[PDB]
């Protein structure tokens, strides 16, 4: 359950980690044991009708799929307190940034070291699918790297707040997630499963070998519209080096229809991601990441959301 | 609604405490680090007219009910605390853990050695305009 003891009693708390929108993260070590964790501090609905804060059932579903989880990709979850304002998730602590800001600070980047990352995303997802559970959030920050400093750094996929179990009953109507990474179902309002992630996937690949994004428009419209319609395309400007083994990766997952887009199943046995000779396998040796574009990519985002903070932080003030 | 979403991270970095209020010393402190000056008779009049039921802050029903590229000009201005028309690293990263957000060294590097074109270490406007 959620434990209702003070948390303090069993963990110093220290730094914040993270400022979210109802929830705060404090680095945290259990007393025993000298572990450290991160203690994300989720913000409860103070009344039933209250906008402000999440929901109890929000968090049990969350906190549900959480205590299931144990995979070398995939955060873990400690323990749960609860007091009268708060439910803290004794979290798994990931410290080595997002995969995307990692890459960024290398000089080059080949097909193959990028299937390396992309292979233990798919392996965390192959998990989640394998217990009925859908992310609905899969993006570049929500893919983080556990130590940023060992030479072969280990993927942890994140942020569990949009995932449901599949199941009839409802994967759905709080699962707006960003509009660059939702699958056409999502927009349209359709009917959910775990195929949405794999379009996600779809959309992180692209990005990873590019530097682009495929459905973003000028403006939020345009970009759902182009999601609706599958309106994409590989430039030669950001795609002369990317190899044709990886444009039909890419080119599989971003389907319309979810039931003829590849499964998870299918995306691991896929020769890009495991090839069937050497001619494969070269190919993905010599074929290299667009890493002056990818690096504008990285940055870019960064600045694009303080700005979208400040704007934001702006209209209201006047 | 869509808007809501909105309103609602808004509330939260104005609600520095997260009790629930903006309070005029929060919406001062907010006011700061979007690069403005205001006096405290300022600010208590702001609160004053958002303040429906009269008790001197403002809860998330009163800051939902007042509801009615550019904002990059005007987000340079921000980024650039002390106006001498470049944003260094420490400007950056001290203008964004004022507004919630806790960027890494990495980060912050990254950020500006992807915008700075002259190569000065800093990020004058037009270099700012195309990045954005
Ligand atoms: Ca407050
Ligand atoms: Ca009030
Ligand atoms: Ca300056
Ligand atoms: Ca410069």
């Amino acid at each position: 359950v959620f434990r209702q003891e003070n948390v303090d009693d069993y963990y110093d708390t220290g730094e914040e980690l993270g400022s979210g929108q109802f929830a705060v993260v404090k680095k945290c070590r259990e007393k025993s044991t000298g572990l450290q964790y991160a203690a994300k501090f989720i913000k409860k609905r103070r009344t039933k009708s209250s906008r402000r804060g999440v929901s109890r059932e929000d968090i049990e579903r969350e906190v549900s799929i959480l205590k299931e989880i144990q995979h070398p990709n995939v955060i873990t979850l400690h323990e749960v307190y609860e007091n009268k304002t708060d439910v803290i998730l004794i979290l798994e602590l990931v410290a080595g940034g997002e995969l995307f800001d990692f890459l960024a600070e290398k000089e080059s980047l080949t097909e193959e070291e990028a299937t390396e990352f992309l292979k233990q995303i798919l392996n965390g997802v192959y998990y989640l699918h394998s217990l009925q559970i859908a992310h609905f959030d899969l993006k570049p920050e929500n893919i983080m790297l556990l130590d940023r400093n060992v030479p072969k750094p280990r993927i942890k996929i994140i942020d569990f707040g949009l995932a449901h179990k599949i199941d009839f009953g409802n994967e759905f109507k709080n699962i707006f997630g960003t509009p660059e990474f939702v699958a056409p179902e999502i927009v349209n309002y359709e009917p959910l499963g775990l195929e949405a992630d794999m379009w996600s996937i779809g959309v992180i690949t692209y990005i990873l070998l590019s530097g682009a994004s495929p459905f973003l428009g000028d403006t939020k419209q345009e970009t759902l519209a182009n999601v609706s319609a599958v309106n994409y395309e590989f430039e030669d400007e950001y795609f002369s080096n990317t190899s044709a083994l990886a444009k039909d990766f890419i080119r599989r997952l971003l389907v319309k229809d979810p039931k003829k887009r590849m499964t998870i199943q299918d995306s691991l046995q896929h020769p890009w991601i495991k090839p069937k000779d050497t001619q494969q396998a070269l190919s993905r040796k010599a074929s290299a990441v667009n890493m002056e574009k990818f690096k504008k990519f990285a940055a870019r985002k960064k600045w694009k959301q303080s700005v979208r903070l400040i704007s934001l932080c702006q209209r209201l003030s006047r | 609604e869509e808007q809501i979403a909105e309103f609602k991270e808004a509330f939260s970095l104005f609600d520095k405490d997260g009790d629930g209020t903006i309070t005029t010393k929060e919406l001062g402190t907010v006011m700061r680090s979007l690069g403005q000056n205001p006096t405290e008779a300022e600010l208590q009049d702001m609160i004053n007219e958002v303040d429906a039921d009269g008790n001197g802050t403002i809860d998330f029903p009163e800051f939902l009910t007042m509801m009615a590229e550019e904002e990059i000009r005007e987000a340079f201005r921000v980024f650039d605390k002390d106006g001498n028309g470049y944003i260094s690293a420490a400007e950056l990263r001290h203008v964004m853990t004022n507004l919630g957000e806790k960027l890494t060294d990495e980060e912050v590097d990254e950020m500006i050695r992807e915008a700075d074109i002259d190569g000065d270490g800093q990020v004058n406007y037009e270099e700012f305009v195309q990045m954005m």
